[PDB]
């Protein structure tokens, strides 16, 4: 699986509170997490399910 | 925000919570009239979103609150995804707000009014209190 | 990890560009206002919502909570989205819908 | 606009 | 909102490996966890939608 | 599975993992035959998930598998969701597996057979090796 | 913790109801058969899959990984569903469809 | 059934 499904997931610097998905490879499935609004890495994704088809297995 | 105080219920009247349709707040935002809020860009409101007027507690499911749906959103089209400028967006809202002792608008500038820096300003909300 | 139930506020200080531009260097752009820095921080919930002013007695729109410190540091400068770059455009669109 | 019926108070 | 949302998630004690959601009310959102297939508690929901609409803001 | 060995590849070939349509594995099953799977109550089996057969190391992209399509999943009605009891479910593949080397049927046994307590047997799964 | 990513197994011996039911008293119901306690545990992710026994030279299913401890000790009795006391539910449902 | 075209080592 691509390498950003490893990293952390991302707030960033804006000051929203909206949740998104990352995959959490210790675990080996997709959480939520709050993201501020901009800048989104790569592991963050608005549904489970698109989380889990793009990092799955990772 | 972190390190500030509570503040007098209803004092901010024109203070909204942006909330999913279930309830979870996301953003703030501003009443500038009966029948539009700004807000943020990043926010990423959309009409499945509700605006919640006359608001104090979160936490308390007795206040009388308006929820309020929201008829069609205006983004920035300058809004710049990257360096974040031009970070603005109203909504315009389907059932106009009732104006009351906790729910009114902020007023607006004109495009060249100047608030000197070092001015006193106020801001308000319901984000987290520690990171 | 969780936001308070009531509603927060705090007192905070404008601050110049210039002197927004010495955390922030250029990244501030011509739609930003900075403010804070002076102990208190916005923070993850607050965005969109206002930064008022008194402008002749009555409260007046001049920030909306943006972006800042990732964790939200009291020590460094909030920054806003600047109403008064925007407010024509937000005429316009009212004028139109 | 700008004039709350409850008016703020600020430490 | 029901003081179950308030329980830690339950795997329980039957062997599988099935997504669910949970509200985490030190977080104030729903989260996923890994449980087993039987005896749920009532914090255990099969979307975060489900979840935030039982146990948002408890 | 806590302490215990990895298999031969394919070694146990009616062992299938049971995924969702993302390929998240959940639970495991045995073929019985060609078409039909046995898999326990518990795992909530439905047509939208999937029989994997002929898989060894479910970290390789590359390993030949078979990903079959569910027709129709047979619960037994008398599984009980209080004590655990009767927990078996029957998937009827609505493509017929191929059998190969890595992939036949578990044979069953009769309803009066007698497996003497102490009998040396193997369970098999990608279940945690850790909890 | 994620699950291994290649197949596993584990040799084990099958209880007696009696000894069974030292640790999980009237919880052992008619269609269960219990394994293990033998220093190895099926766990999250195992369920369903097979607990087979030799039968004149074959693998025979004789149990359905079901349910155990919580934290899948390996000193306690892993419970399987036991498929003599389901076969022929399996053969009435395979002859109707 | 039951007769694995590869034999299983058990330890």
């Amino acid at each position: 699986r691509p390498d950003f499904c490893l990293e952390p997931p991302y707030t960033g610097p804006c000051x929203a509170r909206i949740i998104r998905y990352f995959y959490n490879a210790k675990a080996g499935l997709c959480q939520t997490f709050v993201y501020g609004g901009c800048r989104a890495k790569r592991n963050n994704f608005k549904s489970a399910e698109d989380c889990m088809r793009t990092c799955g297995g990772a | 925000i972190v390190n500030g105080e509570e503040a007098v219920p209803g004092s901010w009247p024109w203070q909204v919570s942006l909330q999913d349709k279930t309830g979870f707040h996301f953003c703030g935002g501003s009443l500038i009239n009966e029948n539009w809020v700004v807000t943020a860009a990043h926010c990423g409101v959309t009409t499945s979103d509700v605006v919640v007027a006359g608001e104090f507690d979160q936490g308390s499911s007795s206040e009388k609150i308006q929820k309020l749906k929201i008829a069609k959103v205006f983004k920035n089209s300058k809004y710049n995804s990257l360096t974040i400028n031009n970070d603005i967006t109203l909504l315009k809202l389907s059932t106009a707000a009732s104006f009351s002792q906790t729910v009114s608008a902020v007023c607006l500038p004109s495009a060249s009014d100047d608030f000197a820096a070092g001015t006193t300003c106020v801001t308000t909300g319901w984000g987290l209190t520690r990171y | 990890a969780n936001t308070p139930d009531r509603l927060q506020q705090a007192s905070l200080p404008l601050l110049s560009n210039t002197n927004c531009k010495k955390y922030w260097g250029t990244k501030i752009k011509d739609a930003m206002i900075c403010a804070g820095a002076s102990g208190v921080s916005s923070c993850m919930g607050d965005s969109g919502g206002p930064l008022v002013c008194k402008k002749n007695g009555a409260w007046t729109l001049v920030g909306i909570v943006s972006w800042g410190s990732s964790t939200c540091s009291t020590s460094t400068p909030g920054v806003y989205a600047r109403v008064t770059a925007l407010v024509n455009w937000v005429q316009q669109t009212l004028a139109a819908n | 606009c700008g004039v709350p019926a409850i008016q703020p108070v600020l430490s």
